[PDB]
RNA sequence: AAAAAGGGCUUCUGUCGUGAGUGGCACACGUAGGGCAAUUGCUCUGCGUGCGGAAUCGACAUCAAGAGAUUUCGGAAGC
RNA sequence: AUAUCCUUUUU
């Protein structure tokens, strides 16, 4: 259950925004794109991956977890540069399950991997890190979001 | 009123002329009779990644004339293919750069023979970061 | 380098749009170039931001494209 | 929770 409000909370105790990203995330609204095509329950989000890393090297990757009915590397759509996640898609339950339990830290090139469910349409009031907010964060830009996987509430 | 689309595509039908896709205007039609006669060339702008298209400039552009052409050439192409309309270059540029054989384009207010791009050569993008 | 005295509160365009808090148009401010008049003033076109600066930390951050945030105080309007 | 508070005076 998102609510940016609690991102910036150490255990989802704030009650003020902790800065103005947050502001910026409950203020505005979002849906999801028109390229969110496919089923969310049976799509992978991966992140971190080197900027230069080609669709084929995923795609052997991750259909070594079973079958893949459609692999997308999100590129900037003007200059081509890769914007270092993909949605990766599952037939069946199989796949996707394994591949969230055995998929973070399976590095594929000097960059180190994230792996965790597309939410997007299955987390309400998911807020991507674009219109502020979001999940993650590196604890030194002085942005980040807890309550998610890489860096969950500290209760 | 719609009387010039008539004569336009009349026009269009000339084998000297099978080269522009239907919708011309003036500015493009001068550009092919420019590189007719030698005035203008071509560039083309390489995605890192994908595809490669080229642009088409007149020999006394600036980078403000590379700028308008990037401008025209891919938001005809978003429907041309099906793709998306409403594109911010807000962004693009303050985020993105353009760059030479070498070289980053950096003064907008440069003619391209300055930089030294010419005919057929490609040109292509750096994220700028490197202070701000 | 150190010492003393200190450091009121809010807000910062409209319009139609949803692959578009990021588009189109309009408006406001800044800038560059051209023309006009009495060292300065007036007008036209493009670009930049939507109130404008400084310091700091990033910009190699988790959602099909979108890198900002903390501290600080200058301008205008109202308390 | 990672980093910087600002003004005036004396020296």
């Amino acid at each position: 259950e998102y609510d940016p409000l609690k991102a910036g909370s150490i255990d989802g105790t704030d009650e003020d925004p902790h800065d103005r990203a947050v502001w910026r995330a409950m203020l505005a609204r979002y849906v999801p794109n028109k390229g969110v095509i496919g089923d969310p329950l049976l799509t992978l989000f991966v992140a971190r991956l080197n900027l230069q890393t080609k669709e084929d090297k995923l795609k052997e990757v991750f259909s070594r977890y079973g079958d893949i009915r459609r692999l997308r590397l999100v590129r900037d759509l003007v200059t081509g540069f890769s914007k270092g996640y993909a949605f990766i898609e599952y037939k069946e339950e199989r796949a996707v399950i394994k591949a969230y339990r055995d998929a973070d830290g399976l590095v594929i090139d000097q960059h180190e991997i994230f792996v965790d469910y597309e939410l997007e349409r299955t987390l309400k009031g998911w807020i991507p890190r674009r219109l502020g907010g979001g999940l993650g964060g590196k604890k030194e830009s002085g942005q980040l979001r807890f309550g998610g996987r890489d860096r969950p509430f500290r209760k | 009123m719609d009387v010039f689309q008539e004569g336009l595509a009349m026009v269009v039908q000339d084998p000297l002329l099978c080269d522009l896709p239907i919708q011309v205007t003036l500015e493009e039609v001068n550009s092919q009779i420019a590189l007719e006669y030698g005035q203008a060339m071509t560039v083309r702008v390489c995605k890192m990644d994908g595809e490669v298209m080229p642009v088409v400039v007149v020999q006394s552009a600036t980078v403000l004339d590379l700028k308008k052409a990037i401008q025209r050439y891919v938001q005809l192409k978003q429907e041309r293919e099906g793709g998306i309309q409403h594109i911010s270059w807000s962004y693009v540029w303050r985020t993105y750069h353009l760059t030479s054989a070498g070289e980053k384009l950096t003064e907008d207010r440069k003619k391209l023979r300055d930089y030294g791009i010419r005919n057929r050569d490609e040109v292509s993008f750096i994220k700028k970061l490197r202070q701000k």
